[PDB]
Parts: C-alpha cells; sequence; structure tokens
C-alpha cells in the first residue's frame, strides 16, 4: 500500500535528519567538501581528492535490499564536490526501464 | 483517481478584501495538498504545499488550511496581482489530479454593455460567405446572453462567441459574437438583428441593420 | 536560475505520434523529478505524467495510460514526451515543470509550454476583413472599429493596430475553433468619431505558420 504521499512523507524526513546531522557536526579544520544533501542522500565532509560514500537512503522502497550499499562521489583537489554520482549499489534489485515502457 | 473539486468556479472580490477558495478531494489526502496560481498568458505558479507551507517568496497574506477531504486558500488582502485562477492538486497518490480551477475576478457595480453591430464587407461577400459581428464592450457581470435573428428567424448553431480577459482599468469584459451565412443567404434576407441580455440592462436590447440601409 | 524551455510543438494528424523535448539549465538536473502537464485553451490544467530523478519508476494520468512514455537523458539535461496515437482531445499547451524532489509529486517550477494542434486540417494564412465604424457602431464621440481574421490554421496569429502605436482600447479576442478545423478571431478598437476622416486605422496581422502577414486599412464606408 505505497503511496506518493508516504514516500514523500518518509523523504522529507531524510532530508530533515541530514539537515541535524549537518548542523550538529564541527566543520573540520582544513580544505575539505562540504557536507551536503544532493536531494538524493546526506553527504558527509569529505578529504580533497578522496572519493566519499553514503549509505543508500532508508526512504528507499527497496531499501532492505541494497542496505549495505553505498552511493560514491569524489570530492575534488581544490575542496569542490565533482558532478559524477554513482548511486548503481542503491538501485532497485528488479530495475528494467525497458520493459517499464513496455 | 482521487478527484478534486474546487468552489466557486468564480469568486467576486473587491479590491483589498480576503477571498477564500474551497478545494475538496473525493477521499482523504492527508495534507499532502498544494495551490497555484495562473494569471492568463502565463505559467502556473506554486502557492502552498504540505497544505499550508508557502512556497520561497510568497507573501504572508496567502495561506493555506485544512486536511483529509477539505482545504482552504486564503488571501486575506487582495492586490492587483492577485486576480487569477486558482488550482489545488493532491500528491497523495499517483495519478497527481488538479481540482478545475476558480478564477478570483474584480469585483465592481452592473454594467450594462455597449451593443454594435458590423455588417459583412463587400470583400467578405464577394469570396461567398458572409459573417455579421455583434459586439459587446465593457460590461459587468461576464454573464450575457445574444440571439442572432435574420427577418425573425431564430439563428441556431451557426454562431459562436469570444470573451476578453476582465479589463483592470474599469474591471469590465468584452464578447464578440459572430453570425456566419453565406452568401446567397445572406442577400435573400433584409433584417439582421442581435438581441442581448444582461442584469445591467431592464429589458433585452436589440441591436439590427437592414440590408441595403 | 530555473530555465526550462520546450520544443517540438506543432501540428500532428490525428492517430499520429509527436515527441516534446525539454531543456533544464539554472539548476542540477539530476537531482530532481519532472513532469509534464497540458491545458487545454479556455481549460484548467490536466497533469500528464512523472518521472524520477534517475527514471527509476514513471507515473502517468488515466487520459494518456497506454499512449503516453515519459523520459529522460541527464547527460544532455533534457526531458521528453513521446506521445502515441493522438486525437484531436490531445490538442494543448504542454508545460514542462521541475519536481519539488526527485519522485514526481509537485511541479514546483514551470515551463512556458508549447503549443501541440492535433488536426488534420492544412497550413493556411487567414483573409482579414475589415469591421467599419458607422452609425451601429457608435456611441457618444467614440466609434468602435476592427478586423476580422478568418480561415486560418494553426493557431496563433497575432494583430497590433497602427504598426503598434494604438495599443489603449483593444480588445483582440481569443479565436474560436471553426467546423471546417480553420480558426477565426476579430479584433476591435474604440476610437474618437472624429478623426475618422484623418487618421487612417491599419490592423497588422502576422500568421508567422503560413508566413502570411497583412496589413489591413479600415474606414468608414461610402
Amino acid at each position: 500500500g505505497q503511496t506518493a504521499g508516504e514516500l514523500y512523507q518518509r523523504w522529507e524526513r531524510y532530508r530533515r535528519e541530514c539537515q541535524e546531522t549537518l548542523a550538529a557536526a564541527e566543520p573540520p579544520s582544513g580544505l575539505a567538501c562540504n557536507g551536503s544533501f544532493d536531494m538524493y542522500v546526506c553527504w558527509d565532509y569529505a578529504a580533497p581528492n578522496a572519493t566519499a560514500r553514503a549509505s543508500c537512503p532508508w526512504y528507499l522502497p527497496w531499501h532492505h535490499h541494497v542496505a549495505a550499499g553505498f552511493v560514491l562521489r569524489q570530492c575534488g583537489s581544490d575542496g569542490q564536490w565533482g558532478l559524477w554520482r554513482d548511486h548503481t549499489q542503491c538501485e532497485n534489485p528488479e530495475k528494467n526501464e525497458a520493459f517499464l515502457d513496455q | 483517481e482521487i478527484v478534486m473539486t474546487q468552489s466557486p468556479a468564480t469568486l467576486s472580490v473587491s479590491p483589498g478584501e480576503r477571498a477564500t477558495l474551497s478545494c475538496r478531494a473525493s477521499q482523504s489526502v492527508s495534507s499532502n495538498l498544494a495551490w497555484y496560481q495562473q494569471k492568463p498568458g502565463q505559467a502556473p505558479r506554486l502557492l502552498i504545499y504540505g497544505a499550508a507551507t508557502r512556497a520561497t517568496g510568497i507573501p504572508a497574506r496567502v495561506s493555506g488550511s485544512g486536511s483529509g477531504t477539505e482545504f482552504t486558500l486564503t488571501i486575506s488582502s487582495l492586490q492587483s496581482e492577485d486576480f487569477a485562477v486558482y488550482y489545488c492538486q493532491q500528491y497523495n497518490n499517483w495519478p497527481l489530479t488538479f481540482g478545475g480551477g476558480t478564477k478570483v475576478e474584480i469585483k465592481r457595480t452592473v454594467a450594462a454593455p455597449s451593443v454594435f453591430i458590423f455588417p459583412p464587407s463587400d470583400e467578405q461577400l464577394k469570396s461567398g460567405t458572409a459573417s455579421v459581428v455583434c459586439l459587446l464592450n465593457n460590461f459587468y457581470p461576464r454573464e450575457a446572453k445574444v440571439q442572432w435573428k435574420v427577418d425573425n428567424a431564430l439563428q441556431s448553431g451557426n454562431s459562436q462567441e469570444s470573451v476578453t480577459e476582465q479589463d483592470s482599468k474599469d474591471s469590465t469584459y468584452s464578447l464578440s459574437s459572430t453570425l456566419t451565412l453565406s452568401k446567397a443567404d445572406y442577400e435573400k434576407h433584409k433584417v439582421y438583428a442581435c438581441e442581448v441580455t444582461h442584469q445591467g440592462l431592464s429589458s433585452p436590447v436589440t441591436k439590427s441593420f437592414n440590408r441595403g440601409e | 536560475q530555473v530555465q526550462l524551455v520546450e520544443s517540438g510543438g506543432g501540428v500532428v494528424q490525428p492517430g499520429r505520434s509527436l515527441r516534446l523535448s525539454c531543456a533544464a539549465s539554472g539548476f542540477t538536473f539530476s537531482n530532481y523529478g519532472m513532469h509534464w502537464v497540458r491545458q487545454a485553451p479556455g481549460e484548467g490544467l490536466e497533469w500528464v505524467a512523472a518521472i524520477w530523478f534517475d527514471a527509476s519508476d514513471k507515473y502517468y494520468a488515466d487520459a494518456v495510460k497506454g499512449r503516453f512514455t515519459i523520459s529522460r537523458d541527464n547527460s544532455k539535461n533534457t526531458l521528453y514526451l513521446q506521445m502515441n496515437s493522438l486525437r484531436a482531445e490531445d490538442t494543448a499547451v504542454y508545460y514542462c515543470a521541475r519536481d519539488q524532489a526527485i519522485f514526481g509529486v509537485v511541479p514546483d517550477y514551470w515551463g512556458q509550454g508549447t503549443l501541440v494542434t492535433v488536426s488534420s486540417a492544412s497550413t493556411k494564412g487567414p483573409s482579414v476583413f475589415p469591421l467599419a465604424p458607422s452609425s451601429k457602431s457608435t456611441s457618444g464621440g467614440t466609434a468602435a472599429l476592427g478586423c476580422l481574421v478568418k480561415d486560418y490554421f494553426p493557431e496563433p496569429v497575432t494583430v497590433s493596430w497602427n504598426s503598434g502605436a494604438l495599443t489603449s482600447g483593444v480588445h483582440t479576442f481569443p479565436a474560436v475553433l471553426q467546423s471546417s478545423g480553420l480558426y477565426s478571431l476579430s479584433s476591435v478598437v474604440t476610437v474618437p468619431s472624429s478623426s475618422l476622416g484623418t487618421q487612417t486605422y491599419i490592423c497588422n496581422v502576422n500568421h508567422k505558420p503560413s508566413n502570411t502577414k497583412v496589413d489591413k486599412k479600415v474606414e468608414p464606408k461610402s
């Protein structure tokens, strides 16, 4: 009995958890990519030139099947997040857009 | 689908007064309801989501309330930009659905229309058709009725109406009704009359011309 | 900031297919869901479809089930709507809209839209006929006059008066769709009766789809 209202409400709660988590964390001493929410997952502060990881967000309907997965994103050398984001580990195990369109 | 119904279809409010709009869901949508504003010729505009949370840039005079099946949008004091069409939309479950819309118009005193009539031009006649135009200018409210008669023959189905947006200068509307005849039919008859009934007229107004005069 | 511009609108014959596109800028396209919403001329908003930020799932209105397909290319910042088996009642302005989140639940910023006309009619420029001022169009010290812009397809046309120099009191009515499938509209303007002998009144009609520009002079009849 999954509705749009429930999924959106769970996403909003995840977003709120990310805000509070980032607000409580002390920012680091030196250069680092800023902790941020990218509409999908919460990113902690990351070291420059390091690959950040974030657990698959719990609001996903299929979260139990990807609980041990991680989203990946690179922190640039100058302390700016890269644009690339890999959430393949967090995809629905039954993903297939061609048959969904069918 | 969850059916969203808004009331009233048109809300007449004086400038500076409060407008109160109603939206009803056919079943509970909790607080998963949004409100939109749209001016003619413009894209819609998010006002409220979560039934009561204003989007960024939305002034405090706009407020939303309700939960379950009954919601209210309130603008405590209407400014010029507030007169527009407002839609509600549920996102409790897909498919997403919009209400039918509520138009908020400027209320003014009753104003009767000026009725004018235009025979077809000789240039159009030479092409084989004849358009007769009855024009109703600067009236309020919007509700009006136009009836065409050609030598006392009631014309039904061969005319079309168009109405302008409300003109904020005097808060009035204008309406056109166009009667289309063939050239042969037009030249077989003499009296062309459009009759107008409107709340501003004590009795219906007839505007006519006689072909050849 | 947020910019959405739709493309691919135009005329399509009934039963045929058409694909719209939407190009996004001013925000990170891959972080948001998207929507399509349509509006028939003179009518209200009708939701069409929405899609996850990564196309994980897609949602469609009952009216378009089995015919429309929403999709996206995040590398090109483009949203698509593939429309098959189009019918006359699919005629509408089609809006592209960004979702407030990543699923497609609340369209929070909208594009300007693109008009889709489903009809078998042929492209045609209008004939422009005068609505001459007379004693039947006079009130006080003013006279009404205008232009009849008849039998064109498709929308839109634009009308100005005196090359834009006359703009106050101009009522350009919305077009009506005739039983022939061609559109027609009128533009009227109120004018001092004392100027009818010396001031020329010309309506400037532009129908870009048919490459038709017409200036029509309107004056009292003999």
